[PDB]
């Protein structure tokens, strides 16, 4: 079961969640701005994707 | 009839309240998502939002903070859950909007609320992986105040030998809490590092959530409000210990686990924490 997605750094917000969902299509995804600070709850349906001003992937997306 | 979660027990908080301290008079800042207000298993004394959009600290649009400040503080009562220090005094301090997201500006504007208004503790169940001067500088400054500063270590999990813990829970300043299990097992999540501190139940932990529910979430948010909660029941049975005091109290006391790197000191023992004298047990 894949959980993380290091290959989707530096790639657009759009193809981030299209690939995401077609490995895990019931995710749960919310675009973060990078740089912020966030909850601490772990979630297994969610993934966060942190982007960029430009709203490229800057963190490596991960289920949590 | 009211439910004890299995993590408040698993701390020994019952041996402080049959002691007869629940944390009165000691004020304890949930600096989160807010609170709501309106659950009856809840009494908030007071707050202030940091969120521009989200002005009032008493609607959680989120659930986190309302989930995190039942651990800390649900009423003891018969109805719900019961908190660690179910008789402190709760103030919601807002600094995440309902995605669960805040600017570090919001953050520290949060913490220097705090300190303005004389928080004993603070609980910070949130985090990020880079830190900021300016954040360091408001821990520090938390801390040199008086406030005990408890966080999230992070849920980040392993990363071969790299500490993967956040920040602010990262600063020596602040005490960094891990998550376990029942069985006082690592959670796959929970973040590793020589700034782990210690531990605390941190899955399938059952609190208060928004518009008078009840229900289960995992995180090491869920185990830093065990540590705060901890905090005030310390400081309601010796109000004159210093937040050094009591951060060692609840580090030397620890019932040692594994490796530090994954379990920091171990699970706190808040039974031995509020005696005179420390040990490991
Ligand atoms: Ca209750
Ligand atoms: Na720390």
């Amino acid at each position: 079961m894949k959980t993380e997605w290091p290959e989707l750094v530096g790639k657009s917000v759009e193809e981030a969640k299209k690939v995401i969902l077609q490995d895990k299509p019931a995710a749960q995804i919310i675009v973060l701005p990078v740089g912020t600070i966030v909850t601490m709850e772990y979630a297994i349906d969610r993934v966060r994707l942190f982007v960029d001003r430009l709203d490229n992937i800057a963190q490596v997306p991960r289920v949590g | 009839a009211q439910s004890v979660p299995y993590g408040v027990s698993q701390i020994k908080a019952p041996a402080l309240h049959s002691q007869g301290y629940t944390g009165s008079n000691v004020k304890v800042a949930v600096i989160d998502s807010g609170i709501d207000s309106s659950h009856p298993d809840l009494k908030v004394a007071g707050g202030a939002s940091m969120v521009p959009s989200e002005t009032n600290p008493f609607q959680d649009n989120n659930s986190h903070g309302t989930h995190v400040a039942g651990t800390v503080a649900a009423l003891n009562n018969s109805i719900g859950v019961l908190g660690v220090a179910p008789s402190a005094s709760l103030y919601a301090v807002k600094v995440l909007g309902a995605d669960g997201s805040g600017q570090y500006s919001w953050i520290i504007n949060g913490i220097e609320w705090a300190i303005a208004n004389n928080m004993d503790v603070i609980n910070m169940s949130l985090g990020g992986p880079s830190g900021s001067a300016a954040l360091k500088a408001a821990v520090d400054k938390a801390v040199a105040s008086g406030v005990v500063v408890v966080a999230a270590a992070g849920n980040e999990g392993t990363s071969g030998s790299s500490s993967t813990v956040g920040y602010p829970g990262k600063y020596p300043s602040v005490i960094a809490v891990g998550a376990v299990d029942s069985s006082n097992q690592r959670a796959s999540f929970s973040s590793v590092g020589p700034e782990l501190d210690v531990m605390a139940p941190g899955v399938s932990i059952q609190s208060t959530l928004p518009g008078n529910k009840y229900g289960a979430y995992n995180g090491t948010s869920m185990a830093s409000p065990h540590v705060a909660g901890a905090a005030a029941l310390i400081l309601s049975k010796h109000p004159n210990w210093t937040n050094t005091q009591v951060r060692s109290s609840l580090e030397n006391t620890t019932t040692k686990l594994g490796d530090s790197f994954y379990y920091g000191k171990g699970l706190i023992n808040v039974q031995a924490a509020a005696q005179h004298h420390h040990h490991h047990h």
